[PDB]
């Protein structure tokens, strides 16, 4: 059935899956739903967020998409970045 | 994050405890406070890049050396005026933070922590900063409890530098 | 006269420094009687002890020593003397010390006493003839009486996991109770009463676990609760 | 720990920006339901041990094996331990709630709790049938209306559910 | 005792820091909602006697045995019924203490802590408390905030018993 | 460590009596007290390393034996004990304001302290002269109506005050 | 751990030999050179925070990303922190030139540098560029001979210059 | 650890039986012959340093390879270390004499055994082949008829040649 | 081990710090000495086998009954006379390596570290050693200060054995 009830939510249904099935108002976790960006200070070339200024670390941990029971958290371990790069002419020649 | 809702569920884990009402009277004094602290996040941030040249000019002008005197350490350069600008905005963006999140979460973690290495590393001195803080909590504007809780975390800033 | 053997360091988060003035909900409650606690803060003492050193799960009324404790609240033994009476005590020996080797043993009571985890393997290998040859209770007090305990600890604090968690990030080092448990895979296999080692999920006819779809009546619900009021 | 003031201050950071003023409406929307989220873990910690044993009660009626000689809640030391693993779950589920999302749940609690059930031989499909069982007995406390004002709280009860959610799917 | 302006105190005095804006704000949610938990306490120490009779009588319809069975532990002889109504009373005024103070202290110090040890040496019933708490949980007469303040009290008393 | 409100719980309980309306009535003044008792902390620790500083600064230029070769003041080691020393006070007294009474002063602060002093050789009778620079610093501080709505709070002030006299007469 | 003298002695007792007369003499070289040894350590030494904050501002002028918004080196802490390994690195790299080999630096700084510096999201091909901006700056100032009898020690400056292209390498 | 009767109690609680009149009736067949498993433990102790001591001897003397320079236990660190081990297993085995089964030998002595001596490289062929050199030097012991009244024993001794037996494939 | 290099290096690094001048002083001093223990190390190398002959047959008229009384732990047969002479070959190479690396380093872990329990075990006299080095303290045949530091090395095993 559809989630009807606000009863029912912990009885039958879990959670959304994706963040287009929330809740009206929140998040997929269950938090609000707070736009992601806001003013940059310090617009600059040499000092600011750039397109090339390096990810943080704790974007993830915050995220909670670093724990591998949450749905953020995505393997990498068979996805296309880890596949050699037939371009390389070490690991074409190794592997004729 | 030193935020009141972080430290309320602190207190109750330390004694592997549900969270009873001490902890959430400390997580409805934060729900009081946020709205006068969150208007004063949208005034700042408004004011950003007033406050921001605006400040900077006031290090320049009790510190007139810092233009002058060479070396990589001093805003002699276009490159020191643009790391110098960098720096005020560090301080207020960090000042902005604390007012929507309630505490001094964000300034310990991004700005606090290792600045005294820092300030005797390179060589800037932390009078600077003070100096530039000092403008802002005298220029923001505001009244009230919005610049009751916003001067809060100025000096909390002035106080760490001294 | 059979010194310990050498074993080689590892880089650990505890070997340097975090530059922490004003620490802040991931600093982890001294509990000391340097305080001087009133009758109702030595509970906590006692209860943050037992956690420590036990798990959770062996709190129990048949674990407690309530022997030890008086000789706590009347200023006769140290927090040094209370943890090490712990580790010595019966039922530690009998829900943890029977049912582990020498080597997974000394991880545990590194983890737990020292507040980090070990360096390598060898270091396993280097303090578990130290029990096999003096006893636990030859164990314990040499590893009370490194300057790693003395430094951190002294002698009136009760130990913790010694800097777990970095002060950006938000996912931080396994906690040691989750990461070493009461036995391990070996003792698993049937000296603990156990079958079968791993099972499918539960199935069922009725399914239980439905995500909501995107026109699904509970979503728009929403105001489900109250309705507004004005005009 | 993150509340959820702190997760959106930790991703604005890693790009250097302010916060613009849609980000704070959506902030100041969440201060709104701050007396509603603190009556559900009012519900949730002052019905705390009927959660607990209702659902154990509950766990044991259909699956009666975990509890016959051999099984893994037999053996009285093996009960209590059980009951402790739930009332450890629902109350990190009960921090997740008033902190706004699951990371001291995360990283506290989940964080290798599959791999040590399998070091004990614990069956952890069976722990997620315990929690799914404080999962709905939580929910029909938190829809229960006594002790409250007339409103609306039903977007709190879905957020409520998906921490049991998270917490079930951990220990698979 | 456990309070919450002595565990804003200890995390603050943990951390080597001063008052801060984490902290002030947890000490004023204490203050806000004191008015409410401050009659509560006036209200419940005004009608003790109704409530302690009651809820003494309460346990002597639903387990009629403990007036009946012979024997120390049972309410069975004068001597044995003023002892009930003596425990009843210690309940009670716990809760009025807990609730001028805020948060669960001194129940923690004055009563939870060797409980068990004296219901298993004297042979009394954990469940002969619990149905007396629930009498007084229903019988208060209470209502709106002041209600949820003393239920979300006796409910901890009840947590500990079960 | 006790506040005021589990002050005059503790004495209720040693008779076994319910608080009368009286005791209750005393209360609730003490908490529409509260809102200018909260003033008066955060004036104090937003200054905190004003008064130190200063109140430093102007004890060792009456008392330069201290800082002269020999002095219990000289050796930057020394120097930094000093400060920690005036610092931990200070902290400690303010801890007590928001509490209501000395429990907190008392116990983890000054029980020992005239002791330490005799052992190491410090002039106690130099330390209170520098509590009490730093009590004259902070009364005309709380005293400032910057910022504030212009109320009467001179019994907070007179509190304050002898919370700095309690520590100053503790270690002579 | 081993010095240069007790390797051979570690190499000479596994086989059960008395010393050569050969070995004897290349140890007695050891023994000549060690004024040139002793200066190049103190010339080191007298300047080390100088190498340190010299060629950390190289490396982020020429590798500005890393102290943009989300770079690895972008807070105060992350700042200090890096400052602080180039420290460790060059401490233990002091370390290994007095004692002739690199017995403490593999044991006491690298064992494990490279997992740590993986698991935190550090480039470690930056950190190995930052050793070598620390190479070069320590070889220039042990090749100066203000303060120093004049001569030639370039066999102990291509040895220094191996302890750090083997932090270098043991790091990515 | 658990002994003879343990064991069959152990087993017995994981099916939820009492124990059989059979299972009974086996147990008191140990009790009969109990003066005679202490003649067998009484022996052994009593001598157990020239147990120890006339093996490595044999054992020393038998693979020369060990003590050489180079080699193993070559020092007084690595030849003490190789004598305490054989008092280690010595000693585990009488605890399981006594005992009756070989759960003190199994959990407390060979768990983990066989990789221990593959990390220290210590070559585990040789420490079965002193295991072996221990259990007939104790089993002429056993076989001795002094001090005791003439009878049989020939299952009892059967029985420790098979805890060294267990204890010499264990470790290889 | 316990080379002067590695005890000023455990020091520095205990307290995580640089190598100062007091290290370098330590290290300076174990250079001005090495010219006097390197010809020692030379010397008694090249008249090893007089002097591991000469102090084994030392022994063997000291205490004459090792030559005559059975059992595995005399010198009465061929097998037995090599072990006591490979021990004076053993103490005579610890102490060659103990002057090439200046301290008591090489020996304590290759011949002092266990000591106790191998002649616990085999029944070896320990008063046959300190024969043993006597002689070979005697008649190694140096003077000056090469014999000075010779003899340090020779005294500190037989403070070990005695
Ligand atoms: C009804 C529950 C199921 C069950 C549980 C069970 N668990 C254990 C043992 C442990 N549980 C944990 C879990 C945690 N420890 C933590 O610190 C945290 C976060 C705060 C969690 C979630 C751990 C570490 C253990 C083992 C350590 C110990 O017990 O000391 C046991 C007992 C195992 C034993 O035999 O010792 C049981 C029975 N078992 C079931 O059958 C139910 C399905
Ligand atoms: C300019 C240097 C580069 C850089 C460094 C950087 N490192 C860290 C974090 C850690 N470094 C260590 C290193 C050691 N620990 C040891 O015990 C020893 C000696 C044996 C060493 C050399 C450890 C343990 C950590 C993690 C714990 C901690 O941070 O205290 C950081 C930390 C911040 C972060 O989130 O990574 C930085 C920035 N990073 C760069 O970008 C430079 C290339
Ligand atoms: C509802 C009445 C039921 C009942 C009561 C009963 N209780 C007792 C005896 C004791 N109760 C206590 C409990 C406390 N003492 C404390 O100080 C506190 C905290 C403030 C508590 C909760 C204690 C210590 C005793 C024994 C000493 C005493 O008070 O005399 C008895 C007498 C038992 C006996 O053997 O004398 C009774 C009858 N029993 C019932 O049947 C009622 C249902
Ligand atoms: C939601 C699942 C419930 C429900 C919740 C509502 N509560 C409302 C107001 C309210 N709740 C509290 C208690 C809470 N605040 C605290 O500080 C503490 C801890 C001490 C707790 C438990 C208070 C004090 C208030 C009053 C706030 C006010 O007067 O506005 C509420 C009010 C409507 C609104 O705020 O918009 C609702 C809907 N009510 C329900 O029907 C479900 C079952
Ligand atoms: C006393 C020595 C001071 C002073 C104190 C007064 N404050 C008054 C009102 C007031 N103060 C605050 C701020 C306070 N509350 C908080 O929650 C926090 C931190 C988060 C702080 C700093 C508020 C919000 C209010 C309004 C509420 C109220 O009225 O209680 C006040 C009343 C006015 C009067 O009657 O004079 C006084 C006296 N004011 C002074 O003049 C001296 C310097
Ligand atoms: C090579 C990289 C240098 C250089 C080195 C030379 N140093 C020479 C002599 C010398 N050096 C020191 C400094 C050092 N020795 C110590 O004992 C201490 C601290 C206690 C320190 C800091 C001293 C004292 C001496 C005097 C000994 C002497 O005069 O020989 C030297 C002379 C020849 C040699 O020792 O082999 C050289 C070549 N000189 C250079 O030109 C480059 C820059
Ligand atoms: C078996 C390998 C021997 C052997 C053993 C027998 N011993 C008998 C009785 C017996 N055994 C002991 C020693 C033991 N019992 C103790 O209580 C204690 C100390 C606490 C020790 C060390 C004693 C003292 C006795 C005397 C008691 C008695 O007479 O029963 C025994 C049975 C006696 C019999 O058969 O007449 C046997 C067979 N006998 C052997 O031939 C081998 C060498
Ligand atoms: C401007 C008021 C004055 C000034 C500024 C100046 N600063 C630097 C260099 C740095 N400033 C920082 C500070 C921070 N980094 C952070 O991440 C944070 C928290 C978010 C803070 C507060 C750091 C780390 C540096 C060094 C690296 C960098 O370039 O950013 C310089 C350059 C000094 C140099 O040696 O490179 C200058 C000129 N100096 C003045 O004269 C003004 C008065
Ligand atoms: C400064 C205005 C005056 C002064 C101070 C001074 N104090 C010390 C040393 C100590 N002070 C303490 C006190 C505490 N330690 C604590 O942890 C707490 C909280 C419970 C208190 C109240 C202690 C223990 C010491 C000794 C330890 C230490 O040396 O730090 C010194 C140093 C004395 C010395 O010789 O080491 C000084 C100089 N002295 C003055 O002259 C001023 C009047
Ligand atoms: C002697 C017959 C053989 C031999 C012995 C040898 N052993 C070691 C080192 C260790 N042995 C152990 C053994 C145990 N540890 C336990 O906890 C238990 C009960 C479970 C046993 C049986 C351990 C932990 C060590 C390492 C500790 C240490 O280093 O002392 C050595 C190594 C000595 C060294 O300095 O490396 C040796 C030589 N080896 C032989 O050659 C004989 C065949
Ligand atoms: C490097 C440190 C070190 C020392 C010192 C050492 C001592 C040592 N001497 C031993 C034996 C022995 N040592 C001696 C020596 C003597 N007994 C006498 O009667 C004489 C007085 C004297 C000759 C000077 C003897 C006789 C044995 C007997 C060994 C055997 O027969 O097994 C043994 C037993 C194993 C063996 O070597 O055969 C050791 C380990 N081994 C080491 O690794």
């Amino acid at each position: 059935d559809k989630a009807r009830s606000r009863s029912d939510w912990g009885n039958r249904n879990v959670l959304p899956a994706s963040e287009g099935d929330a809740v009206l108002g929140r998040t997929a976790k269950g938090a609000v739903a707070v736009p992601e960006f806001g003013i940059p200070q310090l617009d600059d070339p040499v000092l600011g967020f750039g397109p090339d200024s390096m990810v943080d670390p704790r974007i993830a941990e915050a995220d909670g998409a670093v724990w591998r029971w949450d749905a953020g958290f995505v393997d990498e371990s068979m996805t296309l970045a880890s596949c050699a790069d037939i371009s390389d002419e070490a690991v074409a020649d190794e592997a004729f | 994050m030193k935020t009141p809702i972080t430290e309320a569920i602190a207190t109750a884990d330390n004694q592997g405890r549900f969270l009873s009402n001490t902890e959430l009277q400390a997580v409805n004094g934060r729900y009081q406070r946020a709205t006068a602290s969150l208007t004063a996040a949208k005034a700042l941030t408004g004011s950003a890049q007033r406050l921001i040249t605006g400040a900077a000019q006031a290090v320049y002008n009790k510190f007139p050396y810092t233009t002058q005197m060479p070396g990589p350490a001093y805003a002699s350069s276009a490159i020191g005026k643009a790391k110098c600008a960098r720096d005020i905005g560090y301080y207020l963006r960090m000042v902005t933070y604390c007012l929507v999140v309630g505490g001094t979460g964000p300034m310990d973690e991004y700005l606090v922590a290792g600045l005294e290495e820092i300030n005797r590393s390179f060589d800037l001195s932390p009078s600077w900063y003070i100096e530039a803080l000092q403008y802002i909590k005298n220029s923001h504007g505001l009244s009230g409890q919005v610049a009751n809780e916003a001067n809060a975390y100025i000096d909390y800033a002035i106080n760490t530098l001294s | 006269s059979i010194p310990i053997l050498k074993y080689s360091l590892s880089t650990q988060n505890q070997r340097v420094e975090s530059f922490e003035v004003n620490p802040g909900d991931e600093q982890y409650r001294i509990y000391s009687t340097d305080s001087l606690p009133s009758s109702s803060e030595v509970d906590q003492i006692i209860w943050a002890a037992y956690r420590q050193i036990f798990s959770e799960h062996q709190i129990l009324k048949s674990t407690k020593q309530p022997f030890l404790e008086s000789q706590l609240r009347f200023n006769q033994i140290s927090i040094k003397d209370f943890i090490k009476g712990l580790v010595l005590s019966a039922p530690f020996r009998d829900l943890n010390y029977n049912v582990n080797n020498n080597y997974r043993f000394v991880e545990i009571c590194v983890q737990r006493v020292l507040g980090r985890d070990i360096y390598n393997e060898r270091e396993k290998i280097a303090w578990s003839i130290i029990i096999a040859t003096q006893g636990l209770e030859g164990f314990i007090d040499t590893l009370l009486n490194t300057q790693e305990y003395l430094s951190n600890f002294g002698d009136s604090i009760v130990p913790f996991q010694r800097r777990r968690i970095i002060p950006q990030r938000s996912k931080g080092e396994m906690p040691f109770n989750l990461k070493t448990p009461r036995y391990g895979i070996e003792f698993r296999s049937k000296l603990a009463a156990t079958q079968f080692s791993w099972a499918s999920p539960i199935r069922r006819f009725r399914p239980q676990e439905q995500q909501p779809k995107a026109g699904d009546p509970a979503l728009f619900l929403n105001m489900v609760q109250e309705m507004g009021p004005g005009l | 720990m993150l509340d959820a003031f702190a997760k959106v201050v930790a991703q604005a950071d890693a790009r250097g920006e302010f916060l613009s003023n849609t980000q704070i409406d959506a902030l100041s929307k969440m201060v709104k339901e701050g007396n509603q989220r603190l009556d559900i873990v009012n519900k949730v910690t002052s019905n705390a041990s009927a959660i607990v044993t209702n659902s154990a009660r509950a766990l044991f009626a259909e699956q009666p094996q975990l509890i016959q000689p051999g099984g893994n809640a037999y053996t009285s030391r093996r009960m209590a331990a059980c009951l402790r693993d739930m009332e450890i779950v629902l109350r990190y589920v009960s921090y997740a709630m008033i902190a706004g999302d699951s990371s001291v749940l995360d990283d506290r609690c989940l964080n290798g709790l599959r791999e040590t059930y399998q070091a004990l031989g614990t069956p952890g499909s069976s722990v997620a049938v315990a929690i799914q069982k404080m999962k709905d007995a939580s929910v029909a406390l938190a829809n229960d209306t006594t002790g409250t004002p007339i409103g609306d709280c039903s977007s709190l009860v879905a957020e409520l559910a998906g921490y049991f959610d998270r917490a079930a799917v951990s220990v698979v």
